[PDB]
């Protein structure tokens, strides 16, 4: 006759949730692949991403 | 400093007294802690555990 700690329980979570701020400042791409030209092939030129 | 006033047939006697009323505390139990130890150990982590 007693009580007896048999396990310990813990509840499961039921969902995970991942958050971000909006999702502002991309970087321009159409600046080159979407661009009017394109430099010589003896002369290809170089823009920052 | 107090040295006795004894001498070989000298006494002292009460004639009036205090009723005192002191303090004593005792601690007597502890918080009854009891520890998940794998969930300290590794909680939300069965590579852990």
């Amino acid at each position: 006759k007693g009580i007896y700690q048999t396990s310990n329980f813990r509840v499961q979570p039921t969902e995970s949730i991942v958050r971000f701020p909006n999702i502002t400042n991309l970087c321009p791409f159409g600046e080159v692949f979407n661009a009017t030209r394109f430099a010589s092939v003896y002369a290809w030129n170089r823009k920052r991403i | 400093e107090n040295s006795v006033a004894y001498s070989n047939n000298s006494i002292a006697i009460p004639t009036n007294f205090t009723i005192s009323v002191t303090t004593e505390i005792l601690p007597v139990s502890m918080t009854k802690t009891s520890v998940d130890c794998t969930m300290y150990i590794c909680g939300d982590s069965t590579e852990c555990s």
